[PDB]
């Protein structure tokens, strides 16, 4: 046809942009993403229970 | 031949990106996060339960204040709820009752609607007279409104399922930006946290992260196997998480392109209606159709508790900005507190 | 019932 | 990535056979209902046959009864379609389509025109 | 005389059982509506308001046990007009209540789309309190009539009538037959055979045998319900009525016994409705089964 | 505590309007009307996005809503549809390449978590086409299902006055077809009405009046627990 060769094209073009990108290891994103989820622990009312005095929804 | 031609041209490029996603991953999260402490057993409780709403609700969102929350119930109606004390501030009778989303803007100015009327409803509710009242409609997609998020207070984008994202205008009603490029039914959209990027998880088992201002798909990420009802970014805005029919959460990287960790067990085998990461993201939060929902540590893939507190399917999931609370909307036509 | 008349 | 690859199509003369096979990837093939579904020329996806997650549960459409077998092999995650008797309103592009949802009889959408878990299709033509 | 104390021990013994029965029954249904089923129907607040009612009605039953054992009221008369009131105010609320949940049905299935708005919880509470509180017309008085008095020696609990006591006495037994039996048995019949012609149209299972099995089914609990009331109210009204109006012997170890059976079938009435009304109930029948599985 | 009364005040007053709006929502019974192009959907009672018919029946009010300006993908908005009362599937019954086709839609229909409790009232629209097409012999339901050389009308079929056995044969065949699937599955919780119609019928109404009067009566039972 004419309309399945144009969305070809435009998933080709996309895919040749989502190559040409800059991949980071694994190993760096997910110690970034421990760095981060430690690094904010203490302020996580979900994770460490505040108070019933410091809750809301006590 | 032409056709032909670029689909072993995409088979090609699907390999090369398979191949470096390949090469950067040289080990995976659960490795890494073996040796840290596991966060416990999460034993959140039901704090308030926001009764109202007499059809099953479909949306939450909550307020950046993290006080107020919006829902919407296909009873025809969007409350707007003091959480602290279950006084609902705002009842919205909606035009079509079959709204599947809603969004609270960050200046508490605003609300948002829409489903299968395929019109975004922006609610203004700081009127002159006190009453809230359309203050704009967005029609233009050609599918049903599944998820809005506000950007500011004249900036939306939309998720419909017509395949399409949009960036709209309130003031002047029009799509500045159209998001193409899922080949399924665009069921979630998440904002990053500097409102520069967006992902959207669709039914073609794919999430896609968009720049906003840009207007194109950046990266694609695939991995699940069913369609992505649900989708939130990670806090730090670097990584997001997707729930889908296929009984599994996914964590995905921006910048490694690829998932990082699946969180599944062998007696769920029911779809995620609702996605959200608590605020550091190490416990994400999960609305099944088993009417429960799973709170997952995000790094170690450990189901840390069970909010079983529903007797119908759990329809959205939304965890307050400063982190302390989750609101579960379910289909049992309840909202429930928890920490 | 009937035990009291 | 879900991915759904069909080949064995082709010519063939009428009332000859023809076996059709899709490498299924990117999902557990066993937990999910397939699909073949067909679009003639000038005419829209038509559902063929459906299997069951176990192999069990077997349907076809009308046309295709006592003609054609549907099977699946869950070790090499395959889906197979036996065509015998063919006959020229069986020319079409052939599509293996999985059903949405795991672990599910309800199999919506897999013949819309752009459903997802769909393979790309392998061309079959029966003419003499 | 030993027959006298064997006949005396074995209705001390039915009444032990018919109160062991119901009591354990009515709190175990009551139990599993608070654990396990929420009330969150209208049928669900019924069945709570009839097991609440009838474990009150029971717990009259050892003081009535007692009463026959050692032919006197040993209790005060501030346990008299307790006990007493007890006994009429809950042969009350729980007979209205069999009679509301015929009604309930018969709104269910004869005016579907009205009963889509008359059987909300909210109504199905405001209800139970209209029934609670009609009933308080029959409790207060009976409260204010019973009295401790002298008789042979022995204490006898009893209602003080206003003069002449003979004619209220007559009249306040002729309309506890008239709006504790007649009027309901005939309402609750003429619901549950209203309801139960217009289930011979309904479609309640694909196939012949199946549809006409679950319509069995409930014809089967409908005459057992209507059955076991008949039989279980009727004595004791037929034997009031024959003690008002037929010159009996009044002191035959016989008449007595059949006094005391009769007793204790109007409370087997209320021992049964656990099993006639939530044993039945297809709805605690699902929770049990997902308790169990 | 003055503005803290005063949002117990709002909130209370929202509460007497939601119930009442409920109230109003509940004697509204929700319909959902389902149907291919060809199958005449919009002319079965005869009264952008998603449109919406209002009729009445005997006081009860019926909305019944028509998903139009939605892509042919399916399984995530009809999950909207879990809390209507009936779904109203309209089949064009002379179409025979589009049958399978729609008995598939029912199938998922039938089937689906989210709608394995609703009941179907089944509409096998164009009746007169499906009897034209029957006695003119061009078009063989063989060709299409070949069981139907092996069917006999049921002794239970009610044909009508002065119609073809081959067409009474054809149509039972068609219902039969979709009563198969609908008793395969989901015994006890939703049922399937099937209703023959042409286009020109104005009697769909009261037969869907009757059908969810059926289904009310069930729902109601199963809350009172009898069934
Ligand atoms: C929910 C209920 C509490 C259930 C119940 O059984 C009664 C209620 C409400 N309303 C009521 N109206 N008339 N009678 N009644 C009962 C009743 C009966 C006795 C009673 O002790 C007060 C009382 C009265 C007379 C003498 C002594 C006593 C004290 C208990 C020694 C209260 C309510």
């Amino acid at each position: 046809n004419t309309a399945s060769i144009a969305q070809a094209r435009k998933l080709v073009e996309q895919l040749k942009m989502e190559a040409n990108i800059d991949r980071i290891k694994v190993s760096k994103a997910a110690a970034d993403l421990m760095a981060y989820c430690e690094a904010h622990a203490k302020e996580d009312p979900l994770l460490t229970p505040v108070p019933a005095s410091e809750n809301p929804f006590r | 031949s032409e056709l032909d031609q670029l689909r072993q041209e995409a088979e090609q490029l699907k390999n090369q990106i398979r191949d470096a996603r390949k090469a950067c991953a040289d080990a995976t999260l659960s490795q890494i996060t073996n040796n840290i402490d596991p966060v416990g057993r999460i034993q959140m409780r039901t704090r308030r339960t926001l009764r109202g709403h007499l059809a099953k609700i479909y949306a939450m969102h909550w307020g950046t204040d993290s006080r107020l929350l919006v829902s919407a119930s296909q009873d025809g109606k969007l409350i707007i709820w003091d959480s602290y004390t279950t006084n609902k501030v705002h009842a919205i009778p909606l035009r079509s009752s079959w709204v599947m989303t809603c969004a609270y803007a960050p200046s508490g100015n605003y609300v948002a609607c829409g489903g299968l009327d395929n019109i975004c409803s922006i609610y203004n509710l700081k009127t002159r007279e006190g009453n809230v009242r359309v203050s704009r409609e967005l029609a233009g997609h050609t599918g049903y409104l599944s998820c809005c998020r506000f950007l500011d207070d004249n900036q939306i984008v939309t998720s419909s399922g017509d395949t399409t994202c949009a960036l709209w205008d309130i003031e002047t009603g029009q799509q500045t930006t159209t998001f193409t490029g899922h080949t399924g039914d665009v069921m979630s959209l998440s904002l990053a946290p500097d409102t520069r990027l967006f992902v959207s998880g669709a039914c073609d088992a794919s999430a896609k992260l968009w720049d906003v201002r840009e207007g194109m798909c950046r990266q694609t990420f695939t991995g699940h196997e069913s369609d992505i009802n649900a989708i939130c970014f990670f806090p730090n805005g670097n990584a997001f998480a997707t729930g889908s029919d296929d009984a599994t959460c996914r964590l995905f990287d921006l910048r490694a392109d690829q998932e990082l960790m699946t969180y599944s067990h062998d007696n769920i085998i029911c779809g995620i209606t609702s996605v959200s990461f608590s605020k550091s993201g190490r416990l994400l939060l999960a609305g099944y159709d088993d009417f429960n929902c799973n709170v997952w540590d995000a790094l170690k893939a450990d189901r840390a508790g069970v909010l079983a507190g529903h007797d119908n399917r759990v329809s959205c999931l939304g965890v307050t900005d400063d982190g302390m609370a989750v609101a579960t909307g379910s289909w049992d036509s309840f909202l429930k507190i928890w920490n | 019932y009937x035990g009291f008349x | 990535q879900v991915q759904l690859q069909e080949s064995g199509g082709g010519l063939v003369q009428p009332g000859g056979s023809l076996r059709l096979s899709c490498a299924a990837s990117g999902f557990t093939f066993s937990n999910y209902k397939m699909n073949w579904v067909r679009q003639a020329p000038g005419k829209g996806l038509e559902w063929v046959s459906d299997i069951s997650q176990s192999g069990a549960s077997i349907s076809y459409t009308g046309s295709v009864k006592g003609r054609f077998t549907i099977s699946r092999d869950n070790a090499k995650n395959t889906l197979y379609l036996q065509m015998n008797s063919l006959k020229p309103e069986d020319t079409a592009v052939y599509y293996c389509a999985r059903c949405p949802a795991p672990f599910t009889r309800d199999c919506f959408d897999v013949t819309s025109t752009t459903y997802a878990y769909r393979g790309q299709g392998t061309q079959v033509t029966v003419s003499s | 005389s030993a027959s006298s104390l064997a006949l005396a021990i074995a209705i001390t013994a039915l009444y032990s059982a018919v109160c062991a029965v119901g009591l354990l029954g009515n709190v175990l249904v009551m139990f599993g509506i608070v654990r396990y089923t929420k009330m969150k129907t209208a049928t669900n607040i019924y069945i709570f308001n009839l097991a609440l009612a009838d474990a009150l009605a029971t717990s009259t039953l050892p003081f009535q046990s007692a009463k026959y054992l050692m032919e006197t009221w040993p209790f005060g008369e501030l346990l008299c007009k307790a006990v007493l009131s007890i006994d009429y105010y809950n042969m009350f609320t729980s007979i209205f209540t069999l009679t509301m949940m015929s009604v309930d049905r018969y709104i269910a299935v004869c005016h579907p789309v009205k009963a889509l708005d008359f059987r909300t919880p909210a109504k199905a509470k405001l209800i139970n309190i209209c029934i609670w509180v009609l009933a308080s017309g029959v409790g207060v008085p009976i409260m204010v009539m019973a009295v401790t008095r002298p008789r042979d020696g022995a204490v006898v609990c009893m209602l003080q009538f206003p003069s002449p006591s003979w004619y209220w006495d007559t009249v306040t037994k002729i309309c506890v037959f008239l709006f504790a039996f007649v009027v309901p048995i005939l309402i609750i019949t003429v619901c549950y055979g209203l309801m139960l012609l217009r289930l011979r149209s309904v479609r309640l299972l694909s196939g012949s045998k199946e549809k006409d099995r679950s319509l069995r089914r409930i014809t089967r609990m409908v005459l057992v319900v209507v059955g076991a009331f008949v039989v279980c109210w009727a004595p004791i009204h037929i034997f009031v009525i024959v003690w008002t109006l037929v010159d009996i012997d009044r002191r035959d170890p016989l008449v007595v016994a059949a006094l005391h059976l009769c007793i204790a079938l109007g409370y087997a009435n209320s021992s049964l409705n656990p099993v006639l009304y939530a044993f039945l109930d297809e709805n605690f029948k699902r929770c049990f089964r997902q308790l169990c599985r | 505590s003055a503005e803290d009364k005063a949002a117990v005040e709002r909130s209370k007053m929202i509460d007497r309007n939601l119930r009442e709006d409920g109230e109003k929502a509940a004697r509204e019974v929700k319909l959902l009307l389902l149907g291919a192009d060809n199958s005449g959907k919009s002319t079965i009672v005869k009264q952008s996005g998603i449109f919406e018919t209002k009729f009445q029946v005997d006081k009860v009010n019926f909305h019944m809503f028509d998903v139009g300006g939605q892509r042919d993908e399916r399984r995530k908005w009809i999950q909207c549809f879990n809390d209507v009362t009936a779904i109203i599937f309209v089949v064009d019954s002379s179409d025979y390449n589009r049958l399978q086709e729609a008995l598939n839609l029912f199938k998922s229909i039938w089937n689906n978590r989210w709608l394995r409790t609703i009941s179907v009232i089944l509409f096998l629209n164009k009746q007169d086409l499906l009897a034209e097409k029957v006695l003119a012999g061009k078009s063989k339901i063989e060709d299409y299902f070949p069981e139907f050389a092996r069917y006999t009308t049921p002794e239970d079929a009610t044909p009508e006055p002065g119609e073809d056995p081959r067409v009474t044969r054809a149509k039972y065949f068609i219902r039969d077809e979709f009563l198969r699937i609908s008793t395969a599955s989901g015994d006890g919780r939703h049922y399937c009405y099937p209703h023959f119609t042409c286009a020109v019928d104005t009697e769909n109404a009261r037969r869907i009046f009757n059908d969810v009067t059926d289904i009310i009566i069930k729902m109601n039972l199963r809350d009172c627990g009898l069934f």
